């Protein structure tokens, strides 16, 4: 599974120059629309299973 | 078992950093609390889920 | 409205008319809003 | 006040149950100002488009292209000798604060009682078989009298328009043939016999023949505009620019807020914007100097506040969501904020989830059952 | 001066199979990593266009109509096509546009011409100085009234093509270039046209109509031209991550 | 209707700028001299 946006933190230069090309997710989060990350983590929820 | 959680600024979104439009938006009165508070029902719901 | 950015009206118009180009896409954003908000609404009951 | 006075207020309530609560979004506000438009200096020959000696007729209406010159558009504003002033698409109090790619000045002459005529979509001869503006034009109309400049006391016959046409014209189109049109089905391709007729006509504009009978000297402004590599642009002063900061730009009337940042984007010579999904610039090429700049809009986020019931504590803490807070300590409260509060940022109790940067709660490595969640393995609560 | 040609031959509208061709940029904006959609006049993919070639034997330059606007492109090698004539009658009855290229500079001219009725532009060829020389501008017996005029600067078949467009009282040119090793067939591949000039001219055209160089007693150069009417057709443009239109989708 | 208070501000000026009265105008009478508020509520009354 394909995800996009898991909320884990963004800090411009991933987004600024090049990437904001191809990439949709900070031009989703520059209109003020914001994900936010599960409460539990993947290790958090592996470890339940 | 859940889906990503978005929170969206109504304020953000429909106008943008104009605070002339933030004085028209709020002539809509309670509408952006109203879509804040559900779209927080939904993100809090993805955690119990 | 004349343009799809806030800016460019506050550019173009003087307070008078400025604001009947902005209460349209008010009215057409608050409504793309309410859209995504029941769809969403909706999807979650499914995901429920 | 402070983050607590914010969800009082936010839950319209003066106790609130213990939680992790939304409130105002941060965002930090431009630090100065930019303009920037083409150091352009020649300022534009309206002279020879309000001074014209002679002006041409609707039926061939002159126009005059102005470009690659700088237009100060209140020295008409302000003048009372322009009887009507009237704008389509921008307010005239704002092309001072404007950039146009391409300025037609189209002129003519007219009887004043005419002047209705010249709006968009009008009808009648004078918008229908000599000077049609489209129907979305942008620009502006204006027009004063001439008795006493360009009327004969026998009538002046050099100011004419037309009276017959195949069809009503196409939105500045000018035509400027002669043939002689038939008002029955008689093909009278030799002369100007009976129900046949030259389809120009004159004017005879005499200066006591009626108010609005006299004539009207017309010019209409009709600019493309904000949305090109602009050369007729308004005379305010451009600054220097900046970058890596936020700041409240300008170039050639793309107005906006963003921290602007060197792109390596491959504009082409004829492009002078980029934009995003959002039909939004994202990208400019400075008219002082082509170098590309990338726009980002500069930084923001949701900001959530944690409590424990206020019948247990006043105490809260902060969540800037998103946040890298390498940034918020920078964002020093010497200038303006969105939230008005900052004594959190005052600091050493300040950690990095991946939720965001939380600020005023002790990051500590016992574990304990969840009380208030945070995001990505991270809750809070209020113990010793 | 104005002279008509010996040859009088007619009949055959040549055709051949626009491929993926005829593509532009639909504005002045900058766009890239997306495949954004536009409705405007474009050549529809896969139609027929009309092609024309000069032999040594065969010189042919008909009146072609110009409805919404026109594709343009020829396969060349020394300058053979030389510009357009546009308008809605071509006899000084009414006002009309000349584009022409010359030895030292392109000028663009509307007047009321009364153009030549197979008009080109001659030359002499080879005359001892290992030179040839532009010298005959057989375009019109005259030009009465004007109401704007511009002037500026002038082993693989040289592949050109235009994009010309009239609405809103302006008329608008688009234009692009590449080397070609191929026999007749347009070659398969795709290439946006940059917007080069555009003109205020206010007038009608219902028609055009190329002018070829004359390269009586002659010899025609071995240059071939093709023709194609736009259509309103909504298309879907891949920008690739430098900007550049690499692949479209005609939506109908 | 009733009014809490009303004020009649009063001048004289040319027939010409009776269009820069109306509430939200500019022109210098507009811009320098006397201007009403956006959201005026109320009447003006001219007559030579
Ligand atoms: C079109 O022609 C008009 C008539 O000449 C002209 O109006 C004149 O404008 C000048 C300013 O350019 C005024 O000059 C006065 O302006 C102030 C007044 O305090 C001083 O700085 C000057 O020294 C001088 O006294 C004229 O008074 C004014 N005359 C009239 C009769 O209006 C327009 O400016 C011309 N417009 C264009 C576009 O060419
Ligand atoms: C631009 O110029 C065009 C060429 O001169 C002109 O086309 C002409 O349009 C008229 C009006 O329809 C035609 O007149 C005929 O109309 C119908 C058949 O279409 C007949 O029933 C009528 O009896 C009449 O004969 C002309 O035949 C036609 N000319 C040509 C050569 O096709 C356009 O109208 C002009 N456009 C504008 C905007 O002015
Ligand atoms: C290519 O075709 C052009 C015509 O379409 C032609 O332009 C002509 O150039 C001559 C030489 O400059 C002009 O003659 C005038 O030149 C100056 C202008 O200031 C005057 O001092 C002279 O007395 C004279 O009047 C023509 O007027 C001009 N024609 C047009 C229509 O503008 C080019 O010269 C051609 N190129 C070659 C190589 O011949
Ligand atoms: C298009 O070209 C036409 C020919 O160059 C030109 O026609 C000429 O127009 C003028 C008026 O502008 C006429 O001038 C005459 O005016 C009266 C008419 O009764 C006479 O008393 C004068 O002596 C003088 O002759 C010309 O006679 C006329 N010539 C021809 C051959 O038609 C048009 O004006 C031009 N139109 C445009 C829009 O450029
Ligand atoms: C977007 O535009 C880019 C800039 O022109 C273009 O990059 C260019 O790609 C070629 C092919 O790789 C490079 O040519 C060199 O390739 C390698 C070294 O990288 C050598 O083995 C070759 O012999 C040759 O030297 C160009 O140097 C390179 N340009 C730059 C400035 O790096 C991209 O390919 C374009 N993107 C797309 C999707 O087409
Ligand atoms: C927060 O932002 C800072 C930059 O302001 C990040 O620090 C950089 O991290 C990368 C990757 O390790 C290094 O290449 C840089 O040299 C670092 N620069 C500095 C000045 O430290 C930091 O990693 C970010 N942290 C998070 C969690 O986003
Ligand atoms: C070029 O060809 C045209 C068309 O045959 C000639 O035009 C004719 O000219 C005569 C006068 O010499 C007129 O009586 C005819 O009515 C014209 N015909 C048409 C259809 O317009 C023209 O004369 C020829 N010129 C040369 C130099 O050969
Ligand atoms: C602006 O001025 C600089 C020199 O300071 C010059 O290089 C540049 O070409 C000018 N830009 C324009 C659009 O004229
Ligand atoms: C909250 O604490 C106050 C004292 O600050 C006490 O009077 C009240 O009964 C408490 N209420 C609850 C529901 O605990
Ligand atoms: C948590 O424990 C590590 C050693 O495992 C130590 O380096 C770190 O300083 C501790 N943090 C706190 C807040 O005590
Ligand atoms: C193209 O023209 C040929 C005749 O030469 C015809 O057979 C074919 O059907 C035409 N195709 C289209 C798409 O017009
Ligand atoms: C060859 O060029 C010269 C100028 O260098 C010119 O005088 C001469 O006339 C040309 N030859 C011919 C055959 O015209």
């Amino acid at each position: 599974v394909t995800l996009a946006d898991a909320g884990f933190i963004k800090q411009y230069g991933d987004c600024l120059g090049d990437i904001a090309a191809r990439d949709l997710i900070c031009a989703q989060k520059f209109n003020g629309l914001t994900v936010l990350p599960p409460l539990l983590t993947d290790e958090m929820i592996a470890q339940y299973t | 078992v859940s889906m990503t959680k978005t929170s969206v600024d109504c304020t953000m979104y429909i106008c943008g950093d104009s605070t002339e439009c933030s004085n028209l938006l709020l002539q809509y009165g309670s509408f952006c609390t109203q879509l804040n508070r559900a779209l927080t029902g939904i993100a809090v719901e993805q955690d119990k889920n | 409205a004349i343009s799809s950015v806030l800016n460019d009206i506050l550019s173009r118009l003087d307070k008078v008319e400025a604001e009947v180009q902005i209460d349209r896409l008010i009215t057409g954003r608050l409504q793309s809003l309410q859209t995504y908000v029941t769809q969403q609404l909706i999807r979650a009951a499914e995901i429920r | 006040l402070d983050p607590l006075s914010e969800t009082k207020c936010t839950l319209k309530s003066f106790t609130v149950e213990k939680g992790i609560y939304q409130t105002s979004n941060f965002r930090v506000q431009p630090t100065e100002s930019i303009v920037r438009f083409p150091n352009i200096t020649n300022l534009c020959p309206f002279g020879e488009v309000f001074n014209a000696t002679r002006f041409a007729s609707v039926y061939a209406w002159n126009r005059k292209r102005i470009s690659n010159c700088v237009a100060d558009y209140s020295v008409l504003y302000n003048s009372a000798s322009f009887s009507t002033f009237k704008c389509y698409g921008v307010s005239p109090t704002k092309l001072n604060d404007l950039c146009f790619t391409n300025v037609y000045a189209d002129s003519f002459v007219i009887r004043g009682d005419e002047v209705r005529q010249i709006a968009p979509g009008q009808t009648g001869k004078i918008a229908d078989y000599n000077y049609k503006l489209p129907d979305d034009f942008t620009g502006c109309v204006i027009a004063w009298n001439s008795n006493n400049l360009d009327s004969k006391v026998g009538g002046n016959y050099n100011y004419r328009y037309r009276l017959f046409r195949k069809s009503n014209l196409k939105p500045f189109e000018r035509d400027i043939s002669t043939e002689i049109y038939q008002a029955g089905s008689t093909p009278c391709n030799g002369v100007q016999g009976f129900n046949c007729y030259f389809p120009l006509q004159s004017y005879g504009f005499q200066p006591t023949n009626g108010v609005g009978y006299q004539p009207y000297r017309v010019v209409v402004l009709s600019f493309e505009l904000l949305h090109a590599p602009a050369t007729v642009c308004g005379p305010k002063k451009s600054t220097n620019l900046v970058k890596n900061k936020c700041v409240n730009f300008n170039f050639n009337g793309l107005t906006g807020t963003g921290v602007l940042t060197e792109s390596n984007k491959k504009f082409l010579p004829f492009q002078q914007f980029g934009r995003d999904i959002a039909d939004t610039t994202d990208a400019v090429r400075d008219p002082q100097t082509l170098e590309i700049l990338d726009i980002t809009p500069c930084s923001f986020g949701g900001v959530s506040v944690i409590t424990p019931g206020t019948n247990t504590s006043n105490q809260v803490a902060v969540l800037y969501q998103g946040v890298n807070c390498t940034e918020v300590p920078v964002a020093i409260h010497a200038d303006q904020l969105t939230p008005t509060w900052r004594v959190y940022s005052t600091g050493s109790n300040v950690f990095q989830t991946r939720a965001g940067c939380l600020i005023g709660a002790e990051h500590v490595n016992n574990s304990y059952e969840c009380d208030i969640p945070i995001g990505a393995g991270i809750c809070a609560s209020y113990q010793t | 001066q104005c002279v008509n040609l010996t040859t009088r031959t007619q009949l055959p509208p040549a055709y051949t199979n626009s491929f993926t061709r005829g593509v532009y940029y639909p504005d002045k904006v900058f766009r890239s990593s997306v495949l954004h959609s536009t409705q405007d006049l474009f050549l529809p993919f896969f139609s027929n266009v009309t092609w024309f070639h000069a032999i040594h034997k065969r010189f042919d330059n008909p009146v072609l109509p110009f409805n919404d606007g026109v594709y343009f492109a020829s396969t060349e090698k020394s300058n053979i096509i030389r510009g357009w004539i546009f308008g809605t009658t071509l006899d000084s009855k009414t006002q009309s546009l000349l584009i022409v290229n010359n030895a030292t500079n392109v000028v663009i001219k509307v007047c009321e011409f009364q153009f030549c009725n197979d008009p080109f532009l001659g030359v002499y060829y080879h005359k001892n100085n290992k030179s040839w020389m532009k010298s005959e501008f057989r375009v019109y017996s005259s030009a009465n009234n004007c109401t704007f005029e511009y002037v500026s600067q002038p082993n693989f078949k040289n592949l050109r093509e235009f994009v010309f467009k009239n609405i809103d009282g302006y008329f608008k040119i688009y234009s692009k270039h590449t080397p070609i090793n191929l026999v007749r067939d347009l070659p398969h591949g795709f290439s946006a046209l940059e917007p080069l000039v555009d003109l205020p001219i206010g007038i009608n055209i219902t028609r055009f109509q190329t002018l070829l160089a004359l390269h009586s007693g002659w010899t025609a150069g071995a240059a071939a031209y093709y023709v194609g009417y736009l259509q309103p057709r909504t298309f879907l443009l891949k920008y690739n991550e430098n900007g550049t239109i690499t692949d479209a989708v005609d939506c109908a």
